[PDB]
RNA sequence: ACCGAACCGACUAAUGUUGAAAAAUUAGCGGAUGACUUGUGGCUGGGGGUGAAAGGCCAAUCAAACCGGGAGAUAGCUGGU
RNA sequence: AAAGCGGGUGAAAAGCCCGCUCGCCGGAAGACCAAGGGUUCCUGUCCAACGUUAAUCGGGGCAGGGUGAGUCGACCCCUAAGGCGAGGCCGAAAGGCGUAGUCGAUGGGAAACAGGUUAAUAUUCCUGUACUUGGUGUUACUGCGAAGGGGGGACGGAGAAGGCUAUGUUGGCCGGGCGACGGUUGUCCCGGUUUAAGCGUGUAGGCUGGUUUUCCAGGCAAAUCCGGAAAAUCAAGGCUGAGGCGUGAUGACGAGGCACUACGGUGCUGAAGCAACAAAUGCCCUGCUUCCAGGAAAAGCCUCUAAGCAUCAGGUAACAUCAAAUCGUACCCCAAACCGACACAGGUGGUCAGGUAGAGAAUACCAAGGCGCUUGAGAGAACUCGGGUGAAGGAACUAGGCAAAAUGGUGCCGUAACUUCGGGAGAAGGCACGCUGAUAUGUAGGUGAGGUCCCUCGCGGAUGGAGCUGAAAUCAGUCGAAGAUACCAGCUGGCUGCAACUGUUUAUUAAAAACACAGCACUGUGCAAACACGAAAGUGGACGUAUACGGUGUGACGCCUGCCCGG
């Protein structure tokens, strides 16, 4: 499936 | 009354094993492989009238099939019934 | 963790068994579809 | 009696309970009990049709004689009993011929009393007469709507129906809603207010007491989401809507009675 | 009601994060006769259910499940030719 | 949770087998099941593949064996929730509901225990001793009969105590020992001291007044049954019931001793086999007391009659005989066999419940019993993880005392503001605590033999204290740095926001001030109720009736809730 650090929100939305 | 057709069909085979031999030499019991749709009364009548002996009681159990492998092709050895027939101390087949 | 399959033969047979398939009208359609495909096993009974 | 509990715990601080020493303490009458299963507010389709019903204590139904049809035979009121299916107390009453029945207990009736039904019965509480025989101005309860149907009006605890007029074949009853209704003069009615008036003075004291009576919690539409209730939504606490039921009909003032079949019988609304 | 095991839960910290585990371990933590918890069985079905209400849950999937079908939807867009 | 060594087998041994140690669990990591799985069970043989290494081993391959029932469970009779549903009501069709019925356990219904045996089954086989239901046939008496009436089955939460038992400890008795190193013929050490269902008696306890007449608008008709009414008469009659005792049992079992062994285990014999005390969460007890939230149904069972049969059938009691079929029974079951893709630190319902200390099912160490977690051997860098201790200082760290450290038990003294008079409160704070002797060769208390007396006469009562068990306290002495010595086991106080409180919530980053709440107000609703599900029939609301039900908002309690109808 998918990696947890890609599902996470604090590190994915790192540069809004 | 149970017909001779039915009796001659229900008795299938004797059974040979260490436990069957011990039962014969200890409790005057014979072990018979029996067709599956035979009841205790049918086995008792068949033994009593075909082996010319006399039966105290009969005990039945169904032996389950075995899952086997023949060249990576799965198969299933079939069921049969086993009968422990007890005789009245003076028959000695 | 408790997973989604907690098996029970009675509930299995009342839900997906052959007599429930024949009881509902669309279950008979399910059996028709599986027979037309040619399944070895139609329902969960065998 | 109305007895306040001492505040030895936060749940028991506000509790007011009604204790009645005259009630029977043993088991009720096995010939007259029945089972009823709880529904949870679910109909034969299985859907919740009435919200906030479910759980509570298990109960047994008591067959209560609302018809009061055994006329001409005097009856001895034996004992008062707790019925869990209604607010009022029931009374196990022994007729003179050996058959026992459950009736509603009117106010003032006690153990070992005399009651009697029929057209020739005396005018005293507990006695059942047709309202053509019942004098005007007198308070009755357990009032019928159709002759022989059974009692349907003034059946909860402490309620009564006042006969104000008799015009030909119909009598006018003032009902506890304040409502004037014409009913047939042949309909039966039992004299006297229903007992257990102190039932209205109870305080449950806790959510546990409500759940014992069998009512699930009520969620406000203003706390729901917009997809759930017409009131739901808002950042913070926002309402901005006219108050409606969850299916969209206005719920503060909008009248919902529409029965042109019984508009002929209704004389005055409850105002 | 109170303290505290079973049992139910999940407040804090560290570890783990291609893990022993697609949500746990360790040390502490809350309830623990009640609006409690649990076994077997039944019922409610997708614009529907159920919801002490978080758009939560409905088989590791939910601002509308899964499966097959209209279906080779459409794509003024990207890639390839 | 942890291994070491000796021997055996083998081509080869850290892992397999045997032995001696060492360690871990022991309300489980032990034993038995239900659910689920399906041969994983036992024996012989093999090491390609599977096993996170090797392999002689295995839950792997191959072959053979193994599951024995009138009494256990299913099947079967009976119903719950609910399902299906002849006719029927309804709906474009399909189909929706539903009466009579008929299914549906998670519940109600008859009966077996102890010992022994197999490599693998046993409440199933064998030995011993029992019990249940039904059919047939003799004997004796006789009003039998339901799809109907009645009783019963038949029922909640909490609490308290009495009587007991399982069970344990000690004593007695029986068998054995006189100790690798000071002492050990003694108040010394080790072990054993088990016995069931059934049958007989009916005790502690619990419930209820019996017995005989006459009458009756009730129990869909009848009733000798149930209910009701009026008399007479008697006072102990009935029902239920743990345990104990006798029998079952001159039997079985029994530490050990004796002899073979294919050293794995077999064959023979066998003493004592009692008492006191402590004691359950188990039994009497589906009891008793109390509370409000007022606590399944039907059949089996007992009983009464209708139609009918009427010296027949049928019923009751004894005896004899026959029958009780069919299916499951191996093995795992807190797990390497079930659900998690794995021989996966997860999950999974019930039953049993030993010793010491302890309030205890916590916890520490142990017993029965089971394991050492399928890679090891070295070395003793940085660094990471889990811990231990630390001079002086003591929050100076940091967003923040996060984390860690500390407090921690029983008895007594004592304890503030505030308060809804309950609380706050274990407020805060302090003192004692080990061991030996004496009071007292072991006390107060508990249990209670022998003996004696009495009797409506035995499982009886009064006296009486043998014996057993046994706190707590005071005084004196003594040891240590320290006596709740380990494990286990509150940090406390002050000001304040919010929500009254217990609870519920985003399974899987949010447990909150959100949701709920008891209480309050408005409003709808007269019953064929409003309202909801449904093209409809129906159903919930409710077998409820305005002191009730639905909707909406606020949220205990105290003081309050002011003006505006223009939109
Ligand atoms: N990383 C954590 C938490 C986690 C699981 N799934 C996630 C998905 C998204 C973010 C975090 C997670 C874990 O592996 O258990
Ligand atoms: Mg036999
Ligand atoms: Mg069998
Ligand atoms: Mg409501
Ligand atoms: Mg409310
Ligand atoms: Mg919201
Ligand atoms: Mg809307
Ligand atoms: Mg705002
Ligand atoms: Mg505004
Ligand atoms: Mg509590
Ligand atoms: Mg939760
Ligand atoms: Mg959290
Ligand atoms: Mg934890
Ligand atoms: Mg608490
Ligand atoms: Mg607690
Ligand atoms: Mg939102
Ligand atoms: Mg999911
Ligand atoms: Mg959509
Ligand atoms: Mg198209
Ligand atoms: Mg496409
Ligand atoms: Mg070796
Ligand atoms: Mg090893
Ligand atoms: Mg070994
Ligand atoms: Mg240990
Ligand atoms: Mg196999
Ligand atoms: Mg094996
Ligand atoms: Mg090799
Ligand atoms: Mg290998
Ligand atoms: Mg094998
Ligand atoms: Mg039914
Ligand atoms: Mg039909
Ligand atoms: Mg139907
Ligand atoms: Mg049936
Ligand atoms: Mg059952
Ligand atoms: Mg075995
Ligand atoms: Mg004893
Ligand atoms: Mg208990
Ligand atoms: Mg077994
Ligand atoms: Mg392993
Ligand atoms: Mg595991
Ligand atoms: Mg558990
Ligand atoms: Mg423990
Ligand atoms: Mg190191
Ligand atoms: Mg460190
Ligand atoms: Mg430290
Ligand atoms: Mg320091
Ligand atoms: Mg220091
Ligand atoms: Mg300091
Ligand atoms: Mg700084
Ligand atoms: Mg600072
Ligand atoms: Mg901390
Ligand atoms: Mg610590
Ligand atoms: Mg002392
Ligand atoms: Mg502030
Ligand atoms: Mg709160
Ligand atoms: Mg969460
Ligand atoms: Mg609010
Ligand atoms: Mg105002």
């Amino acid at each position: 499936t998918s990696k947890w650090f890609n599902i996470d929100n604090k590190i994915v939305d790192h540069r809004p | 009354m149970i017909r001779e057709e039915r009796l001659l069909k229900v008795l299938r085979a004797p059974h040979v094993s260490e436990k069957a031999s011990t039962a014969m030499e200890k409790s005057n019991t014979i072990v018979l492989k029996v067709a599956k749709d035979a009841t205790k009364a049918e086995i008792k009548a068949a033994v009593q009238k075909l082996f010319e002996v006399e039966v105290e009681v009969v005990n039945t159990l169904v032996v389950k099939g075995k899952v086997k492998r023949h060249g990576q092709r799965i198969g299933r050895r079939s069921d049969w019934k086993k009968a422990y027939v007890t005789l009245k101390e003076g028959q000695n087949l | 963790m408790k997973r989604t399959f907690q098996p029970s033969v009675l509930k299995r047979n009342r839900s997906h068994g052959f007599r429930a398939r024949m009881a509902t009208k669309n279950g008979r359609q399910v059996l028709a579809r599986r027979r037309a495909k040619g399944r070895a096993r139609l329902t969960v009974s065998k | 009696a109305v007895v306040k509990c001492k505040p030895t715990s936060p749940g028991r601080r506000h509790v007011v309970k009604v204790v009645n020493p005259e009630l029977h303490k043993g088991k009720p009458f096995a010939p007259l009990l029945e089972k009823n299963s709880k529904s949870g507010g679910r109909n034969n389709n299985g859907r919740i049709t009435t919200r906030h019903i479910g759980g509570g204590h298990k109960q047994a139904y008591r067959i209560v004689d609302f018809k009061r049809n055994k006329d001409g035979i005097p009856a001895v009121v034996e004992r008062l009993e707790y019925d869990p299916n209604r607010s009022a107390n029931i009374a196990l009453v022994l007729y003179k011929d050996g058959e026992r029945r459950y009736i509603l207990a009117p106010k003032g009736l006690k153990a070992g009393d005399q009651i009697q039904s029929g057209v020739d019965a005396a005018i005293k509480p507990g006695n059942t007469l047709p309202m053509r025989n019942i004098p005007v101005g007198s308070t009755v309860h357990n009032v019928e709507m159709k002759p022989g149907k059974g009692g349907q009006l003034a059946r909860s605890a402490g309620t009564y129906v006042q006969i104000v007029a008799r015009d030909g074949a119909y009598v006018t009853l003032r009902l506890r809603s304040g409502e004037m209704r014409k009913v047939e003069a042949d309909c039966r009615a039992t004299l006297g207010e229903v007992g257990n008036a102190e039932h209205m003075l109870r305080v449950l004291g806790k959510a546990g007491a409500a759940r014992w009576r069998g009512v699930r919690p009520t969620v406000r539409g203003t706390a729901m989401n917009p997809v759930d209730h017409p009131h739901g939504g808002g950042e913070g606490r926002n309402f901005g809507k006219h108050p409606v039921t969850p299916w969209g009909v206005q719920t503060k003032g909008k009248k919902t009675r529409s029965n042109k079949r019984t508009d002929k019988f209704i004389v005055r609304r409850r105002s």
